[PDB]
């Protein structure tokens, strides 16, 4: 299996199948058995908000070239609450409300699989039920193409399409912040930027990055 | 991880980490409600 | 057997079953037995209307007035109101449509007439309903069936050129029908965007937004404008 | 038999027997059969007293206007609330409480041991065999009817009030939406019923 | 069987035997049998009390506010602290205190022997009873329910004072916030939901 860094072998506990899996634990933080299912699922949230977040980023982004008045990922946040007509407490306080509910429901069938559509949620049994993977919940309204339904070695080589997709929404979200603090700048706008003139608008150049 | 839980789960650890939590905790109401003689407020 | 691309390896899941199965699916979705059904009378949906829908267009300017179609007002005019019609409109298509979709899902139970009985046909294929709805029979073969398809197919694929071509190019689908062939090498939107490194045009929508109609905003923007070429 | 939507899930309790069961329960309500037939009986007593409603309050628009025949006023069945009459409420009300009670309890009291009693009166007897609990034969049928159509004739009379139940509920929407009566919307959607509808005239902006 | 949240535990000492039970005990105050049922009756009589009052604060204010017919003296639940007229403070409380507790020792010791609270001798005349333990029935279930829905009628009455018990507290923190009735604080949310929210005032507005 093609481990990173190569020429060495994967750390004895997982060589496993698990979507993605190159062998990369160099701190040993999915030693324990129980946890690396809580692991899994950690990464498959975070590659989901990651690649929410980055288009989220970018289209605004690249909208801006050809005018059409939005903002930056950043100061976005004021620039609605700039134009308001809702209070930033309400707000705030639905997020909690509405987005708590289906953590803590997409908790309790991590903790237990099983719940969770067994019924007595407005019905809807076995859209919630889960296909018993960690982060995969399939169903009717979280899956509406009937996709990964039909042939399963179709699915397992999506499974591994996600995850190396996420790996590098996060990793680049992790440019957009970083690349921010820098050249307080949009995303976009780097990609101009070191377009243009690639020699000047460097990383080196940002006065930031490179002290002196 | 099986054995660096244990240890964190060892007497003095624990002392040290919840007393910190409270310490911390009890040093920042502080903070926010300061000077609390009576319960008045 | 013929295919869309004439060396390839159709997937598993489709062999030469369906009406007109050529071996497409980029994605697979027709590896679902039950939803893959479902899907099989939207492509007929979808394109049965589109059928419909792009000769109207077509008919709708070069025999008739022209007036390329963001219409409201005709030379019909607008003899009943416009919440006069959404009002009948919705009733309407309603009654037709639940009904229809209900032959999807549980077939058979919806073949007789409600008021008194004259029924319709034996059970057939959900997407194809016999009797009443097809007399005539022009072809007596199916593969008068697979004629159908590869027509919508075509159809639904050539109505969204009428939408980009009215969004940039401003004019009918067959105004600029005879707008290319004066000039070819003009106005191929290849032509006439770039966006190479450095220099970018784009060519900027025709139709504006806030169209007046009976007092109402009616924003209709371009679609997604900020991509184009 | 003919349900109200054709090929459907056709619930189990449902099994058509009662007068008038075309297998609509939506909500899986009535699963149980005593709250059933408690049920059965509400559809037919809250059925019958909106037929004799409904007309009641749909009589002071004909007579008043379309023939002007011998005016009772009765303004959209809302004068009718504060009228002139003769008694005040306090006699009328509870007056009508002490009557109906009566009835009421009657009622009830058959339908509670339902193969007994109520029947016969003071004044001697009455006792015309009373066996259905949702309708009575004797006194409250005095033509004789019953006449052998039942089944045939019991879903002619729980398929009217159904609906002169749901065309009542349009008069307390078609009030507070509009504020005219039955015949006023009745004849004002055919005056330009493309530009009057709910659509139309409940859109105030 | 319903739990409280579908997902965790329904704790060994608590299975699904009583009405309005969904398996929440997080703090275990129930363990020991003699306990749990002292705190289910302790429930109900909360359960009831709650039903019957909140209708006292809901109703009324209800009435005058939503128009001119039979303005509830008193104003809001809040504002009928005052008026009182005929009898002074001091007595009629005492009045109450030996007036309730004349009845409410009557059923604490029927709940400490549950068979008779009073035996036909004692306590002259009343002592009707008729009496199962955990509800009274007899007197005070006069038309006579229990008509084989009791189970269901039970689920009808915790679930229904489930609810006024946690309403109620409602009415007592809203009130302290914001000063007015509860059609007021109803209608003002209902009227603008956002800015009338919880959240942008006074409370979680310490942010
Ligand atoms: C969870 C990820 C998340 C990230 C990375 C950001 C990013 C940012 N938000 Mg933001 N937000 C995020 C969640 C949310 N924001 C907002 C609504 C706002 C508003 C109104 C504002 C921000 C602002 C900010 C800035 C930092 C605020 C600050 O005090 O910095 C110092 C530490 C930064 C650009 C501020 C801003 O726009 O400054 C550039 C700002 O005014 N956000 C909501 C709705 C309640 C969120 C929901 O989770
Ligand atoms: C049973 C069906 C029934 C219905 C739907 C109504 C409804 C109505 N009555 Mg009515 N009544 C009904 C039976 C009876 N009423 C009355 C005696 C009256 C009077 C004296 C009045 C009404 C009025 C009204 C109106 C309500 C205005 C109101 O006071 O609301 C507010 C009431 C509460 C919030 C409580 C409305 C037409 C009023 C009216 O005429 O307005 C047009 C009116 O003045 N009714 C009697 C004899 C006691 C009835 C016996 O069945
Ligand atoms: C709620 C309905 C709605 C409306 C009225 C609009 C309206 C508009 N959108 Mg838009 N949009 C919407 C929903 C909507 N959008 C949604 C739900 C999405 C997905 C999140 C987008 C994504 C989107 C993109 C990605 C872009 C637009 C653009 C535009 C503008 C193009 C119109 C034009 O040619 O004039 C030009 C615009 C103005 C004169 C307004 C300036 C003030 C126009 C203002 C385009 C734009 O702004 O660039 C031309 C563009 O690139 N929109
Ligand atoms: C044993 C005697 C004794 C007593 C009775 C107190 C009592 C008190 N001391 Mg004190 N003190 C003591 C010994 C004592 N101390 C010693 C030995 C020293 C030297 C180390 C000090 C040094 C000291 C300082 C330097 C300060 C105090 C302060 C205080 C007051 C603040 C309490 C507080 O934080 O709010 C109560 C805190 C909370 C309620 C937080 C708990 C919140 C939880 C979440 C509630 C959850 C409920 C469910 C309180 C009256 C502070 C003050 O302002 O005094 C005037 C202060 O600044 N003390
Ligand atoms: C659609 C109207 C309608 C119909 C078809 C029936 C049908 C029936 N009813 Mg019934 N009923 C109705 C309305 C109706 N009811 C209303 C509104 C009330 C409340 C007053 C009652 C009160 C009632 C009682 C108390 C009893 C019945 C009984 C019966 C059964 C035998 C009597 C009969 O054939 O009536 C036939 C009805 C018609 C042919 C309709 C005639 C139309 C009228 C005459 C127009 C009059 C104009 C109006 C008054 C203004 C039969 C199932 C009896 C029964 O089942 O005993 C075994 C019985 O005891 N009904
Ligand atoms: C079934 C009997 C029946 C009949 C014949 C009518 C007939 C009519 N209604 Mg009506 N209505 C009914 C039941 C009925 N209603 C019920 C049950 C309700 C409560 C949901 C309403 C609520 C209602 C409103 C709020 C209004 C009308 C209005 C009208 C008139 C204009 C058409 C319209 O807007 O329809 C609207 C009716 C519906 C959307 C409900 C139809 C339900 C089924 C499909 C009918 C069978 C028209 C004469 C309007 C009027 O007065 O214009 C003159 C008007 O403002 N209706
Ligand atoms: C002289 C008056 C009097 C007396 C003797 C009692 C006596 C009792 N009440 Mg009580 N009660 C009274 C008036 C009285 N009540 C009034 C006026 C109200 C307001 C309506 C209540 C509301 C009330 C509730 C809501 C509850 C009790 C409960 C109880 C019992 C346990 C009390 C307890 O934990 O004490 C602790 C000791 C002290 C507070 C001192 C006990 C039998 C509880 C009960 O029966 O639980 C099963 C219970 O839940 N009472
Ligand atoms: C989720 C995420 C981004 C989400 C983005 C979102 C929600 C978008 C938000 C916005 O749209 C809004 C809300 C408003 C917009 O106007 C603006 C923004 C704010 C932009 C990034 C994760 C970013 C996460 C990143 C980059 C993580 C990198 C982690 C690494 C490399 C860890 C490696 C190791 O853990 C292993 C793998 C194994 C161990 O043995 C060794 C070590 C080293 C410990
Ligand atoms: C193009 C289109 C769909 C194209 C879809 C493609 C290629 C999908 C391919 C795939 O799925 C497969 C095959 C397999 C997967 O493995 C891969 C993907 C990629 C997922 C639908 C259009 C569908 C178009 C539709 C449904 C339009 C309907 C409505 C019409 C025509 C009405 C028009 C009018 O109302 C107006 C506009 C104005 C009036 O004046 C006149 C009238 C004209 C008549
Ligand atoms: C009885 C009635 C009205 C009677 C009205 C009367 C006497 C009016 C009298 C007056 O007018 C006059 C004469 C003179 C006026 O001046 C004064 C008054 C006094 C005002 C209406 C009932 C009206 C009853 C109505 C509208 C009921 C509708 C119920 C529906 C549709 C329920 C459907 C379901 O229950 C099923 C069927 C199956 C479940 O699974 C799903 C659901 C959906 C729950
Ligand atoms: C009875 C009650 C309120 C009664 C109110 C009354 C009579 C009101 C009277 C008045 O209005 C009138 C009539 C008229 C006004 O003019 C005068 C007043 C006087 C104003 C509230 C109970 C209120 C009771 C409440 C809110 C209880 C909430 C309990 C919760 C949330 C959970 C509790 C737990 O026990 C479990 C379930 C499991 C454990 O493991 C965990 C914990 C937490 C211990």
């Amino acid at each position: 299996r093609p481990v990173w860094y190569p020429g060495n072998s994967p750390p004895e506990w997982l060589d496993g199948s698990l979507p993605g899996d190159y062998g990369y634990d160099p701190l040993g933080l999915a030693s324990d058995p129980e946890m690396l299912k809580w692991w899994v699922q950690a990464e498959l949230v975070h590659g989901r908000w990651a690649m929410l977040g980055t288009v989220g980023m970018i289209v605004p982004g690249v909208a801006a070239r050809a005018g059409g008045d939005f903002p930056q990922w950043y100061d976005a946040g004021k620039v609605y609450i700039e134009n308001s007509s809702i209070p930033f407490g309400a707000l705030l306080m639905t997020q909690v409300l509405m987005m708590g509910w289906s953590e803590m429901m997409r908790y309790y069938e991590f903790v237990s699989p099983g719940s969770q559509g067994t019924g007595s949620f407005m019905g809807f049994t076995e859209a919630f039920a889960g296909t018993g993977e960690n982060g995969y919940p399939g169903g009717r309204f979280f899956d509406p193409f009937g996709l990964a339904k039909g042939d399963p070695a179709k699915l397992q080589e999506y499974k591994v399409k996600e995850i190396k997709n996420g790996r590098l929404a996060m990793f680049s979200c992790l440019g957009y912040y970083a690349q921010y603090a820098a050249t307080g700048k949009g995303p976009v706008d780097n990609w101009f930027d070191h377009i243009a003139d690639p020699f000047h608008n460097t990383c080196a150049t940002n006065g930031v990055s490179v002290p002196f | 991880m099986q054995n660096l839980k244990i240890y964190l789960s060892t007497a003095p650890v624990i002392a040290f980490i919840w007393l910190s939590l409270l310490s911390s905790l009890i040093i920042e109401v502080n903070r926010f409600f300061p000077d609390p003689l009576i319960f008045a407020f | 057997r013929p295919l869309w691309l004439p060396g390839s390896t159709p997937p598993a899941h489709l062999d030469g079953s369906m009406t007109g199965d050529f071996g497409w699916d980029p994605l697979g979705l027709g590896a679902n037995p039950e939803a893959m059904t479902w899907f099989r009378e939207a492509e007929l949906q979808n394109g049965r209307w589109a059928m419909m829908g792009v000769f109207g267009i077509l008919v709708q300017e070069l025999v008739k007035p022209d007036v390329f179609w963001y219409d409201a007002p005709t030379k019909i005019d607008l003899p009943f109101n416009i919440i006069g019609i959404v009002a009948f409109q919705a009733f309407a298509m309603h009654y037709v449509e639940i009904r229809r979709w209900q032959d999807l899902r549980k077939p058979g139970s919806v073949n007789k007439d409600p008021i008194f009985s004259n029924y319709s046909l034996p059970e057939h294929e959900p997407g194809y309903p016999g009797g009443i709805f097809a007399p005539f029979v022009p072809g007596d073969i199916e593969e008068l069936k697979l004629k159908e398809l590869k027509n919508a197919r075509l159809s639904m694929l050539a109505f969204v050129g009428f939408v980009m071509q009215a969004q940039i190019t401003g004019k009918g689908p067959i105004a600029c029908w005879t707008d290319h062939l004066a000039d070819p090498f003009g106005t191929t939107i290849f032509s006439k965007a770039v966006i190479t490194l450095g220099g970018a045009v784009k060519p900027t929508c025709q139709i504006p937004d806030h169209v007046a109609f009976q007092g109402i905003d009616i924003p209709t923007p371009c679609f997604f404008e900020g991509f184009w070429p | 038999r003919p349900i109200w939507l054709p090929g459907a899930d056709v619930p189990e309790w449902l099994d058509g027997t009662i007068p008038g069961d075309f297998g609509y329960d939506p909500l899986k309500l009535g699963k149980d059969p005593e709250t059933l037939k408690w049920y059965v009986q509400a559809e037919l007593v809250h059925g019958r007293f909106a037929m004799m409603g409904l007309v009641g309050m749909l009589v002071p628009e004909l007579l008043t206007n379309a023939g002007i025949g011998l005016p009772a006023k009765g303004t959209e069945w809302f004068n009718a609330g504060a009228a002139p009459m003769f008694a005040p409420t306090g006699v009328l009300f509870a007056m009508q409480f002490l009557l109906m009670g009566w009835a009421e309890i009657r009622r009830y009291q058959d339908f509670k041991n339902p193969g007994s009693v109520n029947v016969d009166p003071i004044f001697g007897g009455k006792l015309p065999d009373g066996n259905i609990p949702g309708y009575p034969g004797g006194i409250f049928d005095p033509f004789g009817f019953a006449k052998g159509d039942v089944d045939s004739l019991k879903l002619k009379e729980v398929k009217n009030g159904r609906l002169a139940m749901f065309a009542t509920l349009g008069f307390y929407c078609q009030a507070v939406v509009t504020g005219k009566g039955p015949i006023a919307c009745w004849t004002s959607h055919l005056a330009d019923p493309w530009a009057n509808n709910v659509w139309s005239i409940e859109l105030a902006k």
